[PDB]
Protein backbone atom coordinates (compact mmCIF):
# COMPACT_ATOMS: atom_id res chain seq x y z
CA UNK A 1 0.00 0.00 0.00
CA UNK A 2 2.77 2.52 1.02
CA UNK A 3 4.78 2.95 -2.23
CA UNK A 4 1.52 1.54 -4.10
CA UNK A 5 0.15 2.76 -7.54
CA UNK A 6 -2.46 4.51 -7.23
CA UNK A 7 -5.42 4.43 -9.64
CA UNK A 8 -6.02 7.84 -11.72
CA UNK A 9 -10.09 7.56 -12.61
CA UNK A 10 -11.09 9.47 -15.66
CA UNK A 11 -7.43 9.55 -16.87
CA UNK A 12 -8.07 7.47 -19.17
CA UNK A 13 -8.53 9.18 -22.90
CA UNK A 14 -5.64 12.42 -21.88
CA UNK A 15 -3.40 12.70 -25.16
CA UNK A 16 -0.11 11.22 -22.67
CA UNK A 17 -2.04 7.32 -21.44
CA UNK A 18 -3.02 7.64 -25.55
CA UNK A 19 0.49 8.02 -26.21
CA UNK A 20 2.18 5.79 -23.90
CA UNK A 21 -0.39 3.09 -24.63
CA UNK A 22 0.70 3.42 -28.63
CA UNK A 23 4.69 3.43 -27.62
CA UNK A 24 3.53 0.59 -25.16
CA UNK A 25 1.60 -1.82 -28.07
CA UNK A 26 3.50 -0.87 -30.71
CA UNK A 27 7.25 -1.46 -28.11
CA UNK A 28 6.24 -4.93 -27.56
CA UNK A 29 4.40 -5.88 -31.22
CA UNK A 30 7.88 -4.81 -33.01
CA UNK A 31 9.93 -7.37 -30.72
CA UNK A 32 7.39 -10.09 -30.94
CA UNK A 33 7.94 -12.83 -33.50
CA UNK A 34 6.17 -12.98 -36.96
CA UNK A 35 2.40 -11.11 -37.16
CA UNK A 36 -7.33 2.26 -22.04
CA UNK A 37 -9.72 0.75 -19.56
CA UNK A 38 -7.62 2.06 -16.22
CA UNK A 39 -4.78 4.66 -15.66
CA UNK A 40 -2.56 4.05 -12.18
CA UNK A 41 0.85 5.63 -11.80
CA UNK A 42 3.63 4.31 -9.23
CA UNK A 43 6.48 6.66 -7.74
CA UNK A 44 10.03 4.77 -8.12
CA UNK A 45 13.12 5.80 -8.95
CA UNK A 46 10.97 7.97 -11.47
CA UNK A 47 7.71 6.67 -12.43
CA UNK A 48 5.61 3.60 -13.34
CA UNK A 49 2.40 3.72 -15.35
CA UNK A 50 0.46 0.84 -15.41
CA UNK A 51 -2.38 0.97 -18.20
CA UNK A 52 -4.97 -1.68 -18.60
CA UNK A 53 -5.84 -1.72 -22.39
CA UNK A 54 -8.93 -3.40 -24.50
CA UNK A 55 -6.62 -4.13 -27.57
CA UNK A 56 -7.89 -6.19 -30.89
CA UNK A 57 -6.88 -6.68 -34.50
CA UNK A 58 -10.55 -8.25 -28.39
CA UNK A 59 -8.29 -8.82 -25.39
CA UNK A 60 -7.71 -7.07 -22.03
CA UNK A 61 -3.93 -6.08 -22.11
CA UNK A 62 -2.22 -4.95 -19.01
CA UNK A 63 1.18 -3.23 -19.57
CA UNK A 64 3.59 -1.12 -17.47
CA UNK A 65 6.07 1.72 -18.65
CA UNK A 66 8.64 3.04 -16.95
CA UNK A 67 10.05 6.32 -16.56
CA UNK A 68 13.39 6.90 -15.37
CA UNK A 69 14.43 10.29 -13.49
CA UNK A 70 16.50 10.91 -16.61
CA UNK A 71 13.20 10.84 -18.54
CA UNK A 72 14.17 7.73 -20.00
CA UNK A 73 11.86 4.73 -20.83
CA UNK A 74 11.02 1.33 -21.10
CA UNK A 75 8.40 -0.90 -21.36
CA UNK A 76 8.58 -3.49 -18.46
CA UNK A 77 5.68 -5.96 -18.67
CA UNK A 78 2.93 -6.43 -21.54
CA UNK A 79 0.32 -9.26 -21.32
CA UNK A 80 -3.10 -10.54 -21.78
CA UNK A 81 -6.35 -11.85 -20.56
CA UNK B 1 20.89 17.14 26.44
CA UNK B 2 21.14 15.49 22.91
CA UNK B 3 23.65 16.63 19.79
CA UNK B 4 23.14 19.57 18.04
CA UNK B 5 24.05 17.30 14.90
CA UNK B 6 24.40 13.41 14.33
CA UNK B 7 26.14 11.95 10.66
CA UNK B 8 26.42 7.96 11.47
CA UNK B 9 27.66 7.79 7.67
CA UNK B 10 30.69 9.39 9.87
CA UNK B 11 30.47 6.56 12.21
CA UNK B 12 30.44 3.75 9.50
CA UNK B 13 26.92 2.76 10.05
CA UNK B 14 25.66 3.55 6.42
CA UNK B 15 26.17 1.44 3.33
CA UNK B 16 26.47 3.73 -0.18
CA UNK B 17 23.74 4.74 -1.72
CA UNK B 18 21.31 2.66 -3.81
CA UNK B 19 18.68 2.41 -6.41
CA UNK B 20 15.61 0.51 -5.78
CA UNK B 21 15.17 1.36 -10.41
CA UNK B 22 11.07 0.30 -11.30
CA UNK B 23 10.63 -1.16 -8.46
CA UNK B 24 8.62 0.10 -5.44
CA UNK B 25 10.68 -1.51 -3.24
CA UNK B 26 11.41 1.59 -1.41
CA UNK B 27 10.03 0.37 2.18
CA UNK B 28 12.61 -2.83 1.39
CA UNK B 29 15.79 -0.15 1.00
CA UNK B 30 14.20 2.00 4.09
CA UNK B 31 14.62 -1.31 5.94
CA UNK B 32 17.63 -2.71 4.81
CA UNK B 33 19.25 0.49 6.02
CA UNK B 34 17.86 0.13 9.40
CA UNK B 35 18.87 -3.34 9.81
CA UNK B 36 22.58 -2.41 8.01
CA UNK B 37 22.84 0.35 10.94
CA UNK B 38 21.60 -1.87 13.80
CA UNK B 39 23.71 -5.23 12.58
CA UNK B 40 27.20 -3.00 12.39
CA UNK B 41 26.04 -1.43 15.94
CA UNK B 42 26.40 -5.42 17.36
CA UNK B 43 29.12 -6.91 15.07
CA UNK B 44 31.44 -3.90 14.18
CA UNK B 45 31.04 -5.18 10.45
CA UNK B 46 29.15 -2.94 8.10
CA UNK B 47 27.46 -5.79 5.44
CA UNK B 48 24.33 -4.80 2.59
CA UNK B 49 21.55 -6.85 3.02
CA UNK B 50 19.33 -8.20 0.40
CA UNK B 51 16.23 -5.59 -0.72
CA UNK B 52 15.75 -8.32 -3.11
CA UNK B 53 15.03 -11.21 -0.08
CA UNK B 54 12.58 -8.61 1.45
CA UNK B 55 10.61 -7.98 -2.19
CA UNK B 56 10.78 -11.73 -2.63
CA UNK B 57 9.72 -13.15 0.90
CA UNK B 58 7.95 -10.66 3.06
CA UNK B 59 4.00 -11.05 1.26
CA UNK B 60 2.79 -13.55 4.30
CA UNK B 61 3.60 -10.65 6.05
CA UNK B 62 1.09 -8.77 4.48
CA UNK B 63 3.89 -6.86 1.85
CA UNK B 64 3.49 -6.84 -1.86
CA UNK B 65 6.79 -6.83 -3.33
CA UNK B 66 7.25 -4.28 -6.24
CA UNK B 67 3.39 -3.60 -6.02
CA UNK B 68 4.30 -1.83 -2.07
CA UNK B 69 4.92 -2.95 1.44
CA UNK B 70 6.26 -1.58 5.15
CA UNK B 71 9.45 -1.24 6.99
CA UNK B 72 7.42 -2.94 10.12
CA UNK B 73 6.33 -6.24 8.05
CA UNK B 74 9.63 -6.45 6.42
CA UNK B 75 11.54 -6.12 10.01
CA UNK B 76 8.70 -9.04 11.22
CA UNK B 77 9.73 -11.37 7.92
CA UNK B 78 13.30 -10.96 8.94
CA UNK B 79 12.11 -11.89 12.57
CA UNK B 80 9.66 -14.82 11.72
CA UNK B 81 12.07 -16.15 8.93
CA UNK B 82 15.08 -16.29 11.54
CA UNK B 83 17.11 -14.47 9.08
CA UNK B 84 17.98 -12.27 5.93
CA UNK B 85 20.54 -12.87 2.87
CA UNK B 86 23.38 -10.48 2.05
CA UNK B 87 22.90 -8.26 -0.82
CA UNK B 88 25.77 -10.17 -2.09
CA UNK B 89 24.10 -13.45 -1.83
CA UNK B 90 20.72 -12.58 -3.21
CA UNK B 91 21.54 -9.54 -5.68
CA UNK B 92 18.64 -6.68 -6.29
CA UNK B 93 17.07 -7.52 -10.23
CA UNK B 94 13.91 -5.00 -9.07
CA UNK B 95 11.15 -7.13 -10.36
CA UNK B 96 8.90 -9.26 -8.58
CA UNK B 97 10.17 -12.77 -7.46
CA UNK B 98 9.37 -16.29 -6.08
CA UNK B 99 10.87 -16.18 -2.60
CA UNK B 100 14.74 -17.99 -2.78
CA UNK B 101 15.76 -17.07 1.23
CA UNK B 102 18.72 -19.49 1.83
CA UNK B 103 19.37 -19.75 5.72
CA UNK B 104 23.02 -20.31 5.17
CA UNK B 105 23.85 -17.32 3.32
CA UNK B 106 21.95 -14.99 6.67
CA UNK B 107 23.93 -12.08 7.67
CA UNK B 108 20.89 -10.21 9.93
CA UNK B 109 18.35 -11.03 12.64
CA UNK B 110 15.78 -8.98 14.56
CA UNK B 111 13.59 -9.80 17.40
CA UNK B 112 11.24 -7.31 16.15
CA UNK B 113 11.35 -3.57 16.09
CA UNK B 114 10.27 -0.50 18.09
CA UNK B 115 7.53 2.37 16.74
CA UNK B 116 8.96 6.14 17.33
CA UNK B 117 6.36 7.82 19.08
CA UNK B 118 4.03 9.22 16.19
CA UNK B 119 4.10 12.63 14.51
CA UNK B 120 7.07 13.59 17.62
CA UNK B 121 10.23 14.73 15.47
CA UNK B 122 11.77 15.12 19.28
CA UNK B 123 11.26 11.73 19.76
CA UNK B 124 12.82 11.26 15.96
CA UNK B 125 15.69 13.01 17.37
CA UNK B 126 15.96 11.08 20.41
CA UNK B 127 16.15 7.91 18.54
CA UNK B 128 18.64 9.33 15.74
CA UNK B 129 21.06 10.07 18.68
CA UNK B 130 20.43 7.43 21.06
CA UNK B 131 20.09 4.03 18.39
CA UNK B 132 21.18 4.94 14.69
CA UNK B 133 19.43 5.30 11.49
CA UNK B 134 15.85 5.18 11.69
CA UNK B 135 13.48 3.79 8.82
CA UNK B 136 10.53 6.46 8.15
CA UNK B 137 7.96 7.38 5.19
CA UNK B 138 7.36 10.41 3.84
CA UNK B 139 5.54 12.32 1.55
CA UNK B 140 7.59 12.10 -2.12
CA UNK B 141 5.10 12.20 -4.67
CA UNK B 142 5.78 16.09 -5.73
CA UNK B 143 7.64 16.92 -8.56
CA UNK B 144 9.96 19.55 -6.11
CA UNK B 145 10.99 15.88 -4.39
CA UNK B 146 12.44 14.38 -7.84
CA UNK B 147 14.53 17.65 -8.74
CA UNK B 148 15.75 18.35 -4.96
CA UNK B 149 19.55 19.62 -5.76
CA UNK B 150 20.82 20.88 -2.43
CA UNK B 151 19.93 23.06 0.91
CA UNK B 152 16.96 22.27 2.70
CA UNK B 153 13.95 21.09 1.08
CA UNK B 154 10.39 22.46 1.96
CA UNK B 155 7.82 21.87 -0.18
CA UNK B 156 4.25 23.70 1.12
CA UNK B 157 1.85 21.03 -0.36
CA UNK B 158 3.87 18.59 1.54
CA UNK B 159 1.86 15.94 3.47
CA UNK B 160 2.46 14.28 6.78
CA UNK B 161 -0.40 11.92 6.25
CA UNK B 162 -0.57 10.79 3.10
CA UNK B 163 3.12 9.04 3.04
CA UNK B 164 4.38 6.95 -0.58
CA UNK B 165 7.88 6.49 0.02
CA UNK B 166 10.15 5.03 2.75
CA UNK B 167 13.83 6.64 3.72
CA UNK B 168 16.33 6.41 6.20
CA UNK B 169 17.20 8.97 8.56
CA UNK B 170 20.94 8.76 9.12
CA UNK B 171 21.01 12.17 11.13
CA UNK B 172 20.56 15.58 11.07
CA UNK B 173 21.79 19.01 11.57
CA UNK B 174 21.50 23.35 10.98
CA UNK B 175 22.45 25.03 8.13
CA UNK B 176 24.63 28.04 9.66
CA UNK B 177 17.34 26.29 9.10
CA UNK B 178 17.32 22.66 10.74
CA UNK B 179 17.03 19.50 9.01
CA UNK B 180 16.89 15.40 8.84
CA UNK B 181 19.73 14.16 7.18
CA UNK B 182 17.69 11.67 4.53
CA UNK B 183 19.43 8.40 2.39
CA UNK B 184 17.23 7.75 -0.44
CA UNK B 185 17.01 4.99 -2.69
CA UNK B 186 17.31 6.48 -6.30
CA UNK B 187 21.11 6.52 -6.70
CA UNK B 188 23.99 8.71 -6.44
CA UNK B 189 23.30 10.80 -9.07
CA UNK B 190 19.98 11.98 -7.50
CA UNK B 191 20.06 15.11 -4.72
CA UNK B 192 22.85 15.60 -3.00
CA UNK B 193 25.42 12.08 -3.73
CA UNK B 194 21.58 9.91 -3.07
CA UNK B 195 20.92 12.43 -0.16
CA UNK B 196 18.64 15.25 1.04
CA UNK B 197 18.14 17.47 3.75
CA UNK B 198 14.40 17.89 4.92
CA UNK B 199 13.02 20.70 6.82
CA UNK B 200 13.02 19.78 10.39
CA UNK B 201 11.08 20.92 13.16
CA UNK B 202 8.59 22.83 11.28
CA UNK B 203 5.56 20.85 12.07
CA UNK B 204 6.54 17.13 10.73
CA UNK B 205 7.77 17.97 7.30
CA UNK B 206 6.46 15.51 4.41
CA UNK B 207 5.64 13.18 7.49
CA UNK B 208 9.14 11.99 8.75
CA UNK B 209 8.04 11.59 12.21
CA UNK B 210 4.85 10.07 11.35
CA UNK B 211 5.69 6.02 10.92
CA UNK B 212 9.56 6.07 12.31
CA UNK B 213 11.00 2.89 13.27
CA UNK B 214 14.31 0.61 13.69
CA UNK B 215 14.33 -3.06 14.32
CA UNK B 216 15.59 -4.61 17.93
CA UNK B 217 18.86 -7.08 16.98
Amino acid sequence: LRGGYRERPNHQEDPKYLELAHYATSTWSAQQPGKVLKVETQTVAGTNYRLTLKVAEQRTCTTVIYQNLEGEKSVSSFGCA
Amino acid sequence: DLPKSVDWRKKGYVTPVKNQKQCGSSWAFSATGALEGQMFRKTGKLVSLSEQNLVDCSRPQGNQGCNGGFMARAFQYVKENGGLDSEESYPYVAVDEICKYRPENSVAQDTGFTVVAPGKEKALMKAVATVGPISVAMDAGHSSFQFYKSGIYFEPDCSSKNLDHGVLVVGYGFEGSKYWLVKNSWGPEWGSNGYVKIAKDKNNHCGIATAASYPNV
